[PDB]
């Protein structure tokens, strides 16, 4: 009853799943049931400061939803019939869960990820997913593409280790090089 | 590990029906998998026997072709390739119903439109050429039978793999899932009944206090 | 399927001649394509043999059963392994002086 | 509690299903649970007026129960290599559910289905099922049989569109042609 009344009265619901509470996946936010009703009003701030923030957030949300559906079907029917796009979605969303969504609040690099760092890392992950999708649609097999771009995947997944104490200028400078290198490593491989 | 079902008596009955159907499907699909596995073992044995027979027939056909070529004094391969306008031998697929699967079975056929062989213009050894052609036709029929058996074996292997995966999924996922959903629904309705019982006990206490006062 | 009504032969010259004498393979005049293509180790190359096998398996939809010599299949082992589709069927017939190897058989490998 | 008490007290129970109601499958009668204890009494009236009515009703109940079991098995096992007779029963029961147990009470043609019209429709459905069963048991493939008898199936479907306002004489004669057409397909 307390949870129902609180959900009825509040505007932002950060649901926590104990499955992710275990296995040390903090924050254990359940991205399927959680919702925020301030995304509409926050469009003014987003367009003022980080214009691509809402679009990137929507793209990540739809990627997570597609991967949830794919994992649900795979867990009962295996992953021997998925398409290349489905494999890309599953891999990128597993990467997002392992690196972006999970944040070690007691580690120096991930104690506090500011808004600009979060936006830049969303840009990095979404650009990785888009580059993989485009490269595979061009004709590249996903297995060979992953074998060739494991370095780019590791660089993207290790972007959380960039300490925000260096400042916005330093961290954003490294991220701009991360996207440029990732774009090159997806064109040379393809 | 539980289905997102609102605790209700109708929901409880629906989930009990789902559990019974899941158990029935588990048993039926396990039995179907066993039957298809017996059929697949038989198909594997038949495939091994057909491979041995096809090897023997290929050796015999090679010997016959060598004898025919020696009798003719030259290779008839060029003449056969030249006279390849149409194929006299054709294979038509048949959707045989083996157990619960629908494995297709190849059925060979002979077209008399281009049944004429390259015996004419071979120079010599017409009888040897005809005998070699008959031996090769028999070997081609045997190879068609072996190919049909191999295709049936592959289809049965795929069907058995899918069925075994379905049985394992049904059991391990659904039966714990539906059982946990049943347990949660029973617990929730037990809690609602307990709350109603407590409210009625409070009502009885108030009524008894009022009666004692009066 | 009912459309696939043919026999593909990619074996040696002697086996190709035997198949042609049997009449399973033929060259389509209108399509300018031969169901049974003669190819040996010396003739063409391994890449050409693999391309021909792929065309017979996929491009040549009329082919129902593929007959490939063991020696030919040895150089096209990767293509045979990749050809996991049941249709068209693949048979590893033995060539001249090349007895059939049960280990080299792709279908028997799945057992 | 009210449903249980009324169920114990009354003799007939026209149970309704929310799943059928939401799909607009009205009258939405839950055939599995619904019952009537007045069939034993009504055998006399049926023998007086429509002698074949009880047999046809029992046959349709048996067909519906068998098709429900077969549909459960189909949902369980993916309808792999279903028997020809099983497919016939499934198709006939789907037709019965979609053209005999589904009527728009507000539509002009199906607002009121009289006893004679519903008996004729029951006989038409049972005759169609029996003809399909016999023809397939003779050796005919069910797919080809359905392809050939789609016209008869559509006629049996339109039997629900037959207007009862024409009177017994006109409506009964119309169903006489349907039986004649159904018998004609049996020869073919």
């Amino acid at each position: 009853p307390v949870t129902t009344a609180t959900l009825g009265i509040t505007q932002v619901f950060w649901g926590l799943d104990k499955k992710l509470a275990q296995r040390k996946h903090f924050p254990s936010i359940n991205t399927s049931v959680s919702y925020s009703k301030y995304t509409n009003v926050l469009n003014k701030f987003y367009d003022s400061n980080y214009p691509e923030f809402p679009v990137l957030r929507d793209r990540m949300k739809e990627i997570l939803s597609n991967a949830e559906e794919l994992e649900q079907v795979v867990q009962l029917v295996g992953k021997s019939a998925l398409s290349d796009s489905d494999k890309i979605t599953l891999d990128v969303a597993t990467l997002i869960k392992e690196d972006f969504l999970q944040q070690n609040g007691y580690s120096t690099y991930d104690a506090f990820c500011p808004i600009w760092k979060t936006f830049d890392m969303m840009r990095a992950f979404i650009s990785y997913h888009d580059e993989a999708q485009k490269a595979v649609a061009n004709g590249a097999n996903w297995s060979k593409l992953a074998d060739s771009t494991g370095d780019v995947k590791h660089a993207v997944s290790s972007s959380k280790f960039f300490e925000p104490s260096r400042g916005e200028k330093e961290v954003h400078g490294e991220f701009e090089k991360l996207l440029s290198t990732m774009q090159e490593r997806f064109a040379e491989s393809t | 590990n539980r289905e997102q079902v609102f605790p209700t008596r109708m929901t409880l009955g629906l989930m009990k029906t789902k559990l019974k159907g899941a158990n029935q499907g588990y048993s039926l699909l396990k039995r179907k998998s066993e039957a298809l596995t017996k059929r697949f073992r038989d198909i594997t044995k038949r495939i091994d026997d057909a491979k041995q027979k096809m090897g023997r027939v290929m050796q015999t056909a090679a010997f016959s072709l060598a004898e025919v070529s020696y009798a003719t004094g030259e290779n008839i391969g060029y003449q056969v390739q030249e006279s390849v306008s149409t194929a006299r031998f054709k294979v038509r697929a048949r959707q045989e119903n083996v157990s619960g699967v629908y494995l297709s079975q190849f059925e060979s056929y002979i077209d008399p439109e281009i049944n004429d062989f390259r015996l004419t213009g071979l120079g010599r050894g017409g009888q040897q050429v005809q005998r070699a052609k008959e031996i090769y036709s028999r070997a081609v029929e045997t190879l068609v039978e072996l190919a049909s058996l191999q295709t049936a074996f592959i289809i049965l292997d795929e069907v058995i793999k899918v069925t075994n995966r379905r049985v394992n999924a049904i059991e391990h996922v659904i039966i714990p899932r539906t059982e946990n959903t049943i347990a949660y629904i029973n617990s929730e309705l037990d809690e609602l009944d307990r709350e109603e019982f407590y409210r009625l006990k409070k009502v009885q206490e108030k009524k008894q206090n009022e009666t004692a006062k009066l | 399927a009912e459309k696939r009504t043919l026999i593909a032969v990619i074996a040696d010259e002697d086996t190709t001649t035997g198949l042609l004498l049997a009449g399973i393979g033929q060259i389509t005049p209108e399509t300018q394509e031969k169901n049974f293509f003669v190819y040996q180790e010396g003739k063409t190359t391994k890449e050409e043999i693999t391309d021909k096998f792929n065309h017979f398996t996929e491009e040549r939809d009329d082919i129902a059963i593929l007959l490939i010599n063991q020696h030919i299949a040895e150089n096209i082992r990767a293509r045979v392994d990749s050809f996991t589709n049941a249709f068209p069927a693949i048979l590893e017939i033995p060539s001249k002086d090349h007895p059939y190897d049960p280990e080299k058989d792709s279908v028997l490998k799945r057992v």
